[PDB]
């Protein structure tokens, strides 16, 4: 600044955002009108550009407008629209409207999720089926399917081809005695007529996601291949070939119990959300605002938990309640003991009101290691988040030996040099481990054998090997999580 | 009634880069100010978003009222601002953070700028708008130094229940 | 050689308080027969009446004679700076120290220097084979 | 062969940087992020990293 100020001249940068390491990625189909390039990730900054750059109605607006949502500032979004098959079908619904309206009343409809609900009132007594299917009118552009408003029956056409428009389950709430009037002798039946027939398989992620660090994948599909190549992709990010770049992926199954626990296969590196035939919201929806949630919106801290009524509340998603659990409890049982995620009501409430869902339990997809053992290593989400954060700290603290004189052989470290030896090298990364218990690991069962390092000398033979390099093996626990009791209530009618 | 039923409105806001920034051989800064919107046939509107980070702006780039000195200022810039003679809140308008001396080593002076900060900033905890705000400052060597300031805001409908502190008023601003 | 009582390696690290400068891990030499001595429990205890004890807070403490390196100001070593040290002895014991701040300084001819520090504990290493976890 | 800076350029950034700036203690190498880094020559963020790393 210039003409003002005393002794100092304060600057700030236009970006109004900051907090950058926290990126979420999300995945999916668009429609024609869509001016975004296809296959090519790009930045999303807020929902007033959506709509133009990733079509109307589609299905990745959708699901960004979720994570927009849960998340509305302290993280990064992304987006990677995709196109539909070469010979992609659209699904298409019917519901037909039948009888004549002979009294003053209201019509209120609810599909797909909250946002999309309409309320309009019949015009008046003795208005046929043709007057009536106003509905058309009134349902919200943003709606994915389409109303073309025939001759006395709506029909509803997927915006996006392939199987993800195969999904829905309407609820006229008012029917019988209602307050709001319903139109005496009104009546309407759902059914379907076509179904989706193709979905797309890209296989190029190594292309355009080659090298950025992403912290939470979310795909908004239910192809069975098309998940699996993000799993593998996912594998070579945590692979020891390169330096790794982390990650975590969701994606969602439905279906009846036998179909969803053949879709799970042992992966640490997904978190599969199971959800029932008969779920009133859509599929996806539900699985962006899981995604969105945990996508470090609020696990900043890598050993914060996913769970319960508190944490977990996906406050976003507004759905009737039920007339049946939909999971039974000998089936949810099953399917925590599986692997899977599964999420149902927060309040209790009766029949046909309004509620929330939340989240029981916080798992990935991992039953065993590669030896084929049974263990639980990697069974919370939490330990692959502390996993990566010990990785990238455990590395900052080694940094301060790079370029530092080593001394082997004859450990005497003459006076004035600046340098270590093995014995001093392991003693100082032991205070390091030592001092994060509570923090990255519990207390070792054993810290004198769970931390060791050797020279490369003492590795390789005679003459083969190099100066300067060491190997350190390291074994950790992350910190618990509960524990068990045995109680015996021991009532006693003597004394003394 | 329909549940929209709070009606209070927000008036105009500083933004940063509203009017672009200037540019240097030294670094590239923002010049703030007020933010034009065009319609589609003209007219034109201000922009009312980022209550709360537009009204940071106000109280960081405003002097405050000099300290008393023994010497004197000229009348012209004793600083402050007249309309304070009115407001009942107890408090003065501005800020004073460019009021320090080279005290000591720089690395004294940074630490005392950093006191000045937060004092002048925790006013708007007073208001109400924030429930919270925290400045961290590192120092790196002779030229390169930097600040962040953090300020903490909260949804326009309650969610949570049995909170140790208070619902901060003045909070339809939602931020 | 492994029943031998003595001081192998001293290294230390100090850090300027006043300008955050910070210098490598130089070694060290001591002045004469003396040895560090050490105390590694943090609680004290103190004697009761019929066996109990009253248990205080106390510290953990260090005590390091080393000669004074000339190419470092003489302060630095009395409690203008902050003290990162490491002993190694013969047999392979390993005694680390991070965060350690002087106590009383006393007056020193300008080699010999016998630094008291504290800190929040004290890590040892012992030889391989030990016993405790 | 994709480098999206003027190769003369960045070779006489790294001469000059381990030329006289650094290396009067001969003992002291030019690796790393911090004994390194050509904070002269500025060029755009990319996710292709040119070379893969079987080919670096």
């Amino acid at each position: 600044a210039l003409s003002d100020g005393f002794v100092r001249l304060c600057i700030d940068p236009s970006l109004n955002f900051f907090g950058e390491g926290c990126k979420i990625l999300v995945e999916g189909q668009i429609t024609d009108d869509a001016t975004a390039a296809e296959n090519v990730v790009t930045c999303v900054n807020s929902e007033l550009d959506l709509v133009e750059r990733f079509g109307q109605g589609s299905v990745l607006t959708e699901s960004l407008r979720k994570v927009f949502c849960m998340c509305k500032s302290g993280v990064s979004v992304y987006a990677l629209p995709r196109a539909d098959a070469a010979a992609a079908v659209s699904a298409v619904y019917t519901l037909t409207v039948t009888g004549t309206a002979l009294t003053d009343g209201r019509v209120q409809l609810y599909m797909g999720e909250a946002e999309y609900s309409l309320d309009i009132g019949v015009d008046e007594g003795d208005t046929p089926t043709q007057i009536a299917a106003k509905i058309v009118a009134a349902i919200s552009p943003d709606f994915p399917y389409e109303a073309t408003a025939a001759a006395g029956v709506i029909t509803l056409t997927a915006r996006n081809g392939g199987t993800i428009g195969n999904h829905l389950s309407v609820i006229y709430t008012n029917l019988g005695s209602c307050t709001s009037v319903t139109p005496e002798g009104v009546t309407v039946a759902f059914a379907q007529t076509t179904p989706g027939s193709v979905n797309p398989e890209p296989n190029d992620y190594a292309s355009v996601v080659n090298e950025c660090c992403f912290a939470v994948y979310v795909l908004s599909s239910d192809d069975t291949d098309w998940q699996e190549n993000l799993r593998d992709w996912i594998r070579s990010a945590w692979d020891c070939s390169k330096p790794q770049c982390f990650g975590h992926g969701y994606v969602f199954n439905k279906g009846t119990l036998g179909q969803v626990l053949a879709d799970g296969d042992n992966s640490a590196e997904l978190s599969r959300l199971a959800l029932p035939t008969t779920y009133p919201v859509l599929p996806y929806l539900t699985n962006a605002a899981y995604g969105a949630l945990s996508a470090c919106s609020t696990c900043e801290n890598p050993e914060l938990n996913v769970q319960g009524q508190t944490y977990g509340l996906l406050s976003c998603i507004n759905m009737p309640e039920s007339c049946t659990p939909g999971w039974e409890f000998t089936e949810v049982t099953q399917l925590q003991n599986n692997g899977f995620v599964v999420s149902g009501p927060a309040t209790t409430s009766g029949q046909g009101n309004f509620t929330s869902p939340y989240i029981y339990n916080d798992v990935t997809n991992y039953l065993r290691d590669e030896k084929n053992r049974p263990n639980a290593t990697f069974r919370d989400a939490s330990s692959r988040r502390l996993a990566a954060a010990t990785g990238v700290a455990l590395a900052t603290f080694l940094q301060q030996f790079n370029g530092l004189a080593v001394f082997t052989k004859n450990t005497n470290i003459k006076t004035g040099i600046i340098g270590t030896n093995l014995r001093l090298m392991l003693g100082k990364i032991r205070k390091w481990a030592s001092d994060n218990v509570g923090v990255l690991f519990s207390e070792f069962d054993n810290i004198n054998e769970d931390i060791q390092l050797v020279s490369d000398f003492d590795v390789q033979p005679k003459c083969v090997g190099q100066p300067g390099v060491f190997h350190l093996n390291m074994r950790y626990r992350p910190p618990v999580r509960g524990a068990r009791i045995n109680v015996n209530l021991v009532p006693a009618l003597f004394d003394n | 009634n329909f549940e929209t039923a709070d009606r209070r409105k927000r008036f105009w806001t500083t933004q940063v880069a509203a009017c672009g920034q200037s540019s240097d051989d030294c670094g590239d800064c923002a010049r703030p100010g007020l933010q034009l919107l065009c319609n589609g046939e003209g007219r034109i509107t201000i922009a009312t978003d980022n209550y709360v980070a537009g009204l940071a702006l106000n109280i960081l780039l405003t002097d405050a009222s000099k300290a008393d000195t023994g010497c004197g200022w000229t009348p012209g810039n004793r600083g402050g601002f007249w309309g304070d003679s009115f407001r009942s809140d107890n408090m003065r308008s501005g800020s004073k953070i460019r009021q320090v001396t080279a005290r000591g080593s720089m690395r004294e002076t940074v630490a005392l700028i950093r006191a000045y900060a937060i004092d002048d900033l925790k006013k708007l905890v007073a208001y109400g708008v924030a429930k919270s705000v925290d400045v961290d400052l590192t120092y790196q060597g002779s030229n390169k130094i930097d600040m962040t300031i953090m300020i903490q805001g909260v949804d326009g409908n309650e969610s949570r229940v049995g909170l140790t502190g208070e619902r901060i008023a003045n909070a339809w601003v939602w931020s | 050689c492994n029943k031998q009582n003595g001081v192998k390696n001293i290294l230390i690290t100090f850090t300027h308080c006043d300008t955050g400068e910070v210098i490598g891990p130089i070694s060290h030499e001591q002045p004469d027969d003396t040895l560090p001595t050490y105390k590694t429990c943090a609680w004290t205890n103190t004697a009761l009446t019929n066996g109990a004890v009253m248990r205080s807070a106390s510290n953990a403490t260090m005590t390091l004679p080393v000669v004074r390196d000339p190419r470092v100001p003489l302060a630095w070593y009395q409690g203008c700076a902050q003290i990162d040290a490491q002993v190694e002895k013969f047999d392979g014991t390993v005694m680390t120290l991070t965060e350690g701040a002087v106590t009383e300084p006393e007056e020193s001819d300008g080699r010999a220097v016998t630094m008291t520090i504290i800190a929040a504990e004290i890590d040892e290493l012992l030889p391989p084979g030990s016993l405790a976890a």
